[PDB]
């Protein structure tokens, strides 16, 4: 297991694995959903259905390949995959498609083809999906009036007031060579791809993207969606947590797997070693929940989600989870961090080492971007292991011991209390 | 208040010693014919005190014919003691029927709720 | 239903001394502690009344 | 006891056992179900709490799956722990403890949501009709349990002595040397387990052609066409089945989903119609099947085909039926059809 | 407007509107049920409580009943307040207010008690599944309401303005003087209805034979088989249900139940069989069938029949199918087949 | 405590008369200006009195898009009032939007419980 | 629960004056009553206190 990072020009990463049994290869760029602004929101999101839409994906098809996009706050990618015979097929086809024309795929009558497929798209989200949508509206709410505040999809109030000269506006800042990282996992070797590329003369175009003016900054805020035709309770709720690129990247995600997830209908997850469950199983608080440490290029969000049909109860269960948060700050024990080492390897393990090269195409070029290199997973084991009960401590008494929050919900939330009652649980008056 | 863990530790080392087993014994028999339970229709896992979460737990897992017998059991006993009299002689409990029948239920979920105990307040060395 | 059941004051006497369920067997040492309550409003009572008397 | 395993520089290692032992060799309704849900409890020797706190401080879980043919006990761990979960996955096969209590309070309660989700999805109920009507006994049995057939604690426990035998199962493992597996396979309580039979039979199954069934649902409308795969036709309704659903057919906006389930002897291909108005599914119905009884030319998906092929086998033992290359048409013949949902304004099979 | 009576010197009456506006002209599935349950509710003139206790203090009721053909408003009152129930049950088909909130409040909560109720029974459920595969639209219609096709308040006032006209109904009255009651009917709002047309359809009834559907139930295990019969054989299967259920047959101790249900246009024989073992049910039906293909003498029960007619005749209005005299045999064709229960455990149409 | 058929009885009977309209409808108007409930957003008919069984009934007939109206305006009228402040001038109530869209939903329950009345307490003559 | 909801004096407490749901328009005039409460306690207090000197 190795990545190989080459420049001449263009930056070219490789991961080659000769037991796999297919290749991939794309394009990934370093511009998202925080590089719009309130008007184009959407942008990206119709891109990607662009280069998907089904004159484009019958071409490839006559060929052997298969595509796929994927558009996030930091990157968004565009990836070719066949089998490990082909590899020269996959990247003329991202060449002629992508590169050099793209008057074919902006005509009239697909643009508006599939301006109404995105739009449908995007309405089954806000009216079905939610808890996905809350996670949406806690970004929202936390980073309001800044670029980590809009959605990756768009709206559907900005998505309608988008034109073709819109797309090509936003190609013009951002598809550039200095923006761009080109990618190549599963069965490829790393000479054989540079050679490809060298074969012909690939660039994009010639010049540097706009530069933001905001930074993000986190503000302790709320916002409420009362729904009491649904039959549950959807609540997200977070501290400011970590950027990449920190020092205290690791210690964050352990904290994180102490808690964990839970599912109260699975019978091997209610055996768990977490003290919290001890609470919320002697009058069931909830059905679910999972708690996470998300990180950007600037900021990052540290916090948990939670779904529930006991309504009555809901001020219970958000003071017990934190309740259990303070004892990171004063009385967590040497066999808590022991545990959460070895499920933090486990679930790391299986992120990285998952049998797709779609996903290891992602993993590679988003990381690429920022540190300029990849870090192993061997090294990222040694760096997990030397995690003391003192850095856990010193961790949560900057990051949680009396630190504003940010609440986002829907549903039959009316026994949610306010603002000032949750703020005041991220201390004990005890210590 | 002392659990039944230590109380059939006690009993049995007793059983098992044949000079123990002379002494105590005919006189554990005495105490029970003067305690007088039987001559009202009980046996004696009738008379444990149910309400701590041991006990629901046991009386959960009774076959549900063993559960409906001992309700009556208990139903008999109350009528018989609010009208001051005794059972008549051929509806005594006989001693080949104060059977334990409650116990290995009562010993099960003691040794459950000690293993959670233990793994709860745990060390750990590297 | 009833009004004793209703009422915001007479439901805590309905629950109390009027519908409040009984073990069928108790005996009449269980009788002290209403003896105990009579004793109380006996000794206030006598109190009050001698009170209007006394330096 | 078939052992096998390939190895790899990889930090994560994952072990499995395959017990032919799924829902079409179940003796009541809803048995296999019920077993599937029995392992990871108690054993003679360890409590089932006691497993989750000791795999929890090495790395490692634990999960059982059910399909039509097996019952797979699966485990994934930090690659060095290797002859911990040898021992453990052979205690659930030899010594489980099938205590009353624990069926009531874990194994009913949890078999009862298994139900409960799969009740709401009208494709998954139009697919379990599809095959009771196909095959009727075999490959027709319901897959979940609930509870038209009661199902006591001894049948579950006369079932598993039926199907955990050494004849009947096969031992699996991803970045696993090869050479240790072997080794701790014959020390551990596999190989005191009884040897019994397999349960594989040779024959091809017996099918039906031309049948229908029709169900009232509050939901969606769906409408589902089937037809039964000897072993021979594997390749041609494979290529079928990713050429419908790409962007080489006209039709692939009309069509919901399809896909060919494989087994040993033989297999068995669905497509399925799914909107929440009627009309839009009894129109698309009858184009789809008019069309496909013209005939379509299937050689230019063929290298499309094998491409997804080698994704999807990935994580399969790959039955081979790779012979794309003699693939060139098809054409509709007799089948099988069901409806769900608003069926007084869905089509009926001598409509279309 | 046909009106006719009969007279008798007795205390009670009796009063009956015949309306052609059954389940089998019903415009979306469950509408002649939700139309049922507005009768005697608010009228403009009239409440509903002020008609109950107005006709309590003169010893009267009413009631609406609903089958596959017709809707019936009916009374029952002393004899000499004839004029009062005229005039109250012309109201009901010419000014029912159909409120929103009667809807909400009554009419749905009432409803959804007639479907639970009936939803209990496999012998009901296995009879909705031979009309449905029999007939499959008009006959085949489902006779209650369950939710699977909504329907608005503007849908049940558009299906009354549909079968709430002159030339689709029929009065009738029992221990009534006739020359009294056409002379009340023609002063009342009854004569200021729409004419319309009748609904009443001519022609045969399109039927399949050889059908055949199972349902899953948690209880007993039903079999049934169904025949549709047409016009000229409607007295050689009247003495075949009459013969199979009486004591000239060694069949009738394993058959549960046999009827005709008869039409202007025809028929549907039905035959039953229930037992809560599965065994049972499976070794009763293929006795049945068997005994029933070789053929029976079915002349020794005309004289039988010719009682059990008259008996029956003395609430209906006689559809005159007695020429008994030249039924002499029966041998079974085709039929149609259900199986409601364990139906893992029942036979199939083509094993028997 | 007044009902609201003894209201419309009274009011619709100075109404129609040419005089009393003249006088009395001038004075009405100037009176609801100076009550300001027009000013916090909000209509007469959301000021009524709910917590009898008359207008239960009236709230729950009512169309469900009115009654979530209903319900944002009640809501934005007690912010309004904790922060001791008006309504911009252009979010004000009309007047050609203060109607009486619950007086049609009282009125009908008010008359049956009438006529519920009266038939419960009720003479006969032979 | 927490103990203040389970604990039979504490929920007396705790559904009086820590739980108890108010309207959140309600002015300054709505604290008179819970003036009353700390005079009545002042002038039993200053009450007993004197009654030990008086004649
Ligand atoms: C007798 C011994 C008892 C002593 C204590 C009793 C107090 C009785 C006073 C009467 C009363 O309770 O009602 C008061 C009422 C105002 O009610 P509101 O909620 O609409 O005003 C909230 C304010 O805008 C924000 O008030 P905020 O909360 O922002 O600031 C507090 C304010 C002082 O508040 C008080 O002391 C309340 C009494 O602090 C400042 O002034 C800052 C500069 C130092 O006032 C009125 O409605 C009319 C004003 C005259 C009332 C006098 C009539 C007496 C007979
Ligand atoms: C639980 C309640 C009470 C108890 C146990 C109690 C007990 C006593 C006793 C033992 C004496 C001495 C009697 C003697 O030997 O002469 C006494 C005297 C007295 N008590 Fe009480 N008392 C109670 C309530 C009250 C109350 C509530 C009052 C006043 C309102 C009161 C007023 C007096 C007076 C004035 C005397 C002196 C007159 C006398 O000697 O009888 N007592 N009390
Ligand atoms: C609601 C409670 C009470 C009220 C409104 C009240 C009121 C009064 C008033 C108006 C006076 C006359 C004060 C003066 O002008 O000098 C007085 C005197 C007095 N009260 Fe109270 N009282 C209360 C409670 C009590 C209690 C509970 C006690 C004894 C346990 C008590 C003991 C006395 C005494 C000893 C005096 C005479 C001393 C003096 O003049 O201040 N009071 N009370
Ligand atoms: C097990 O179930 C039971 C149960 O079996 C029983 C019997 C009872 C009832 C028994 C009791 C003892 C309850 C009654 C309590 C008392 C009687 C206590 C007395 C309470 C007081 C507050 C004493 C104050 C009473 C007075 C009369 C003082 C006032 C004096 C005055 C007005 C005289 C002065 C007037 C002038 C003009 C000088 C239960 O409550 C109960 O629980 C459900
Ligand atoms: C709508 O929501 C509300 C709400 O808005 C408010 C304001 C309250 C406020 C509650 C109160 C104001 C409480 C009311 C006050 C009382 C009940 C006071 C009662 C008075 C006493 C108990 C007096 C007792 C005094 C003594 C015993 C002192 C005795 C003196 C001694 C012992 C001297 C010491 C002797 C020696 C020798 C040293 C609510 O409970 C509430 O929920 C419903
Ligand atoms: C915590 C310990 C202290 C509690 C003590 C409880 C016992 C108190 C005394 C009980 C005696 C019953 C008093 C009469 C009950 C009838 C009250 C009534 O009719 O309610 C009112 C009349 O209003 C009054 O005038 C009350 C006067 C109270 C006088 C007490 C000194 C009408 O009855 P209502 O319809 O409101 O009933 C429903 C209540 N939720
Ligand atoms: C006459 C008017 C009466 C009005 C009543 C108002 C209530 C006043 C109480 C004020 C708060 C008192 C705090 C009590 C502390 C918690 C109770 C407790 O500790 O109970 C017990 C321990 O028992 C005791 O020692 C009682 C102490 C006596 C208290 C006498 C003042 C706590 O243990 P437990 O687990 O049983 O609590 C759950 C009870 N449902």
């Amino acid at each position: 297991a190795e990545v190989t990072q080459l420049s001449n020009g263009i930056v070219v990463a490789t991961e080659h694995n000769p037991s796999a049994h297919t290749a991939s290869v794309g394009v990934v760029f370093g511009s998202g959903a925080a590089n719009e602004n309130p008007y184009n929101n959407g942008v990206s999101n119709l891109w990607k259905n662009i280069f998907l839409s089904k004159e484009n994906s019958a071409v490839a098809a006559k060929e052997g390949l298969a595509l796929s996009s994927n558009i996030s706050r930091d990157f968004q990618s565009y990836i070719v995959s066949s089998l490990p015979g082909s590899t020269d097929k996959s990247l003329d086809f991202l060449n002629q498609s992508f590169i050099q024309q793209k008057a074919n795929l902006l005509s009239s009558s697909n643009f508006e083809a599939t301006k109404k497929s995105v739009l449908k798209q995007v309405q089954d989200f806000e009216e079905n999906d939610h808890p996905n949508r809350v996670l949406e509206h806690l970004h929202s709410t936390a980073f309001q009036n800044t670029p980590l505040s809009l959605p990756t999809r768009g709206t559907l109030e900005s998505l309608e007031n988008l034109v073709v000269a819109d797309l090509e506006s936003f190609a013009n800042n951002h598809f550039l060579n200095s923006n761009a990282v080109v990618v190549g996992t599963g069965n490829i070797k790393h000479e054989d791809l540079v050679n490809s590329i060298e074969s012909k003369n690939l660039s994009l175009q010639t010049g540097t993207k706009p530069v933001l003016k905001k930074k993000a900054a986190f503000l302790g805020s709320e916002v409420r969606l009362r729904d009491d035709t649904l039959p549950k309770a959807w609540i997200s709720l977070a501290v400011e947590g970590e950027p990449v690129n920190s020092p205290n990247y690791f210690v964050a995600k352990l904290a994180a797997q102490i808690f964990g997830s839970y599912n109260a209908f699975e019978p091997a997850s209610r055996l768990q070693g977490i003290k919290l469950l001890d609470n919320i199983q002697e009058y069931q608080l909830c059905d679910n929940f999972n708690h996470f440490s998300l990180s950007y290029k600037d900021s990052g969000l540290w916090g948990f989600s939670t779904a529930t049909r006991n309504v009555t109860m809901i001020d219970d269960l958000i003071h017990f989870t934190l309740k259990q948060w303070n004892r990171l700050t004063i009385s967590v024990t040497d066999t808590e961090v022991e545990r959460a080492k070895s499920l933090l390897k486990l679930q790391l393990g299986q992120l990285y080492e998952s049998g797709n090269p779609v996903n290891d195409a992602n993993l590679l070029g988003a990381e690429v971007l920022i540190k300029g290199s990849k870090l192993s997973l061997g090294e990222a084991f040694k760096k997990i292991d030397a995690i003391t009960v003192k850095d856990v401590k010193a961790w949560a008494g900057k990051r949680l011991w009396d630190q504003d929050i940010a609440i986002a919900g829907t549903g039959q939330i009316e026994g949610l209390l306010d603002y000032m009652r949750i703020r005041s649980d991220m201390s004990m008056m005890r210590w | 208040p002392q659990s039944f863990t230590s109380i059939a530790r006690i009993g049995d080392y007793i059983l098992k010693s044949p000079v123990l087993s002379k002494l105590c014994v005919p006189v554990a028999n005495q105490f029970i014919n003067l305690a007088g339970y039987k001559k009202l229709g009980l046996k004696f896992d009738d008379l444990i005190a149910e309400e701590n979460p041991i006990m629901q737990t046991a009386l959960r897992r009774l076959p549900e014919d063993e559960s409906y017998a001992r309700a009556y059991r208990i139903i008999r006993a109350h009528q018989t003691e609010l009208t001051h009299h005794l059972l008549p002689r051929n509806e005594w409990i006989k001693a080949q029927e104060d059977v334990p029948y409650l116990l290995p239920y009562i010993l099960e979920a003691e040794a459950a709720a000690k293993e959670k105990d233990e793994l709860d307040n745990i060390e750990v060395s590297k | 239903m009833a009004f004793r059941k209703s009422n915001v004051y007479l439901s805590l006497v309905n629950s109390y001394i009027i519908d409040s369920p009984q073990p069928s067997s108790i005996n009449y040492w269980w009788n002290m502690g209403s003896l105990l309550g009579l004793c109380l409003v006996i000794q206030i009572v006598t109190g009050i009344f001698m009170a209007m008397h006394y330096s | 006891l078939t052992v096998s395993a390939r190895d790899a520089p990889t930090k994560i290692s994952t072990l499995a056992v395959k017990v032919h032992g799924g829902s079409r060799y179940a003796t009541k309704d809803g048995v296999a179900h019920l077993l599937n849900r029995f392992n990871f409890q108690n054993t003679n020797t360890r409590s089932a709490l006691k497993l989750v706190r000791e795999s929890e401080l090495l790395g490692g879980t634990f999960k059982s799956t059910l399909d039509r043919e097996y019952i797979t006990l699966k485990a994934t761990f930090l690659k060095d722990d290797l002859p911990y979960y040898v021992n453990a996955l052979a205690d659930v096969l030899y010594k489980t403890a099938f205590k009353p209590h624990e069926l009531t309070e874990s194994v009913l309660p949890a078999a009862r949501y298994d139900y409960a989700v799969a009740e709401q999805c009208p494709v998954k109920s139009a697919e379990d009709q599809l095959y009771a009507i196909t095959f009727r006994k075999g490959l027709g049995n319901p897959l979940l349990y609930d509870g038209v057939e009661r199902v006591s604690l001894q049948d579950i426990k006369d079932f598993a002595d039926k199907v955990y035998t050494k004849e009947n199962l096969e031992v699996s493992g991803e970045n696993v040397v090869e050479a240790d597996l072997k080794r701790f396979v014959d020390e551990s309580l596999l190989s005191t387990l009884p040897a019994g039979k397999s349960l594989v039979s040779k024959s091809e199954p017996k099918f039906f052609l031309g049948e229908e069934n029709r169900v009232r649902f509050i939901g969606d409308s769906v409408a589902a066409i089937g037809i039964p795969v000897n072993k021979a036709s594997l390749a041609q309704y494979e290529v079928l089945a990713n050429y419908l659903t790409s962007a080489l057919s006209e039709l692939s906006g009309l069509i919901s989903s399809a896909k060919l389930d494989k087994f040993t002897d033989g297999g068995l291909f669905t497509l399925f119609v799914r909107d929440q108005d009627s009309a839009v599914v009894s129109s698309n119905i009858k184009k789809i099947v008019a069309d496909l009884k013209k005939g379509k030319d299937l050689s230019p998906a063929i290298n499309y085909t094998k491409l997804k092929n080698a994704v999807q086998n990935e994580s399969v033992s790959s039955p081979i039926e790779l012979n794309f290359d003699a693939v060139k048409d098809f054409k509709l013949g007799k089948f099988n059809y069901v409806a769900v949902g608003d069926v007084s304004n869905l089509p009926y099979l001598d409509e279309l």
